[PDB]
């Protein structure tokens, strides 16, 4: 049981852990990242903005 | 029986001033190429952070 509860301990750790997010690198107060992710979240097949945005 | 004598004492002050300019002007092509995103420039600073990026 201390072998059996070190893996849990690891594997519970490993859950709570792994958690995914998507982070938007801009100006502080920008306005367009609130529009741009209103528009990302809900369907946006096309989303045009300018070049300092840059998605990549 | 002929004796002499003779002194003398001599003193110059001078003083000298010179004053120079110059202005070498070269004219290369490459120093135009470089005029053009000289003002431009400008306003991509303001571009990037004072405006709204999508449309």
């Amino acid at each position: 049981c201390d072998e059996l509860a070190e893996i849990i301990l690891s594997r519970f750790s490993l859950i709570m852990q792994s958690k995914f997010s998507k982070i938007f690198l801009s100006d502080i107060q920008d306005e367009t990242i609130n529009q741009f992710i209103n528009k990302l979240y809900n369907g946006a097949p096309f989303i045009k903005t300018d070049k300092y945005i840059d998605p990549e | 029986l002929r004796n002499g004598e003779s002194d003398t004492k001599r003193n110059t002050q001078s003083q000298n001033e010179m004053n120079r300019t110059g202005l070498t002007k070269q004219y290369l092509i490459d120093n135009l190429q470089k005029l053009y995103s000289m003002r431009d420039t400008i306003f991509k600073t303001y571009d990037k952070e004072c405006f709204l990026h999508i449309w």
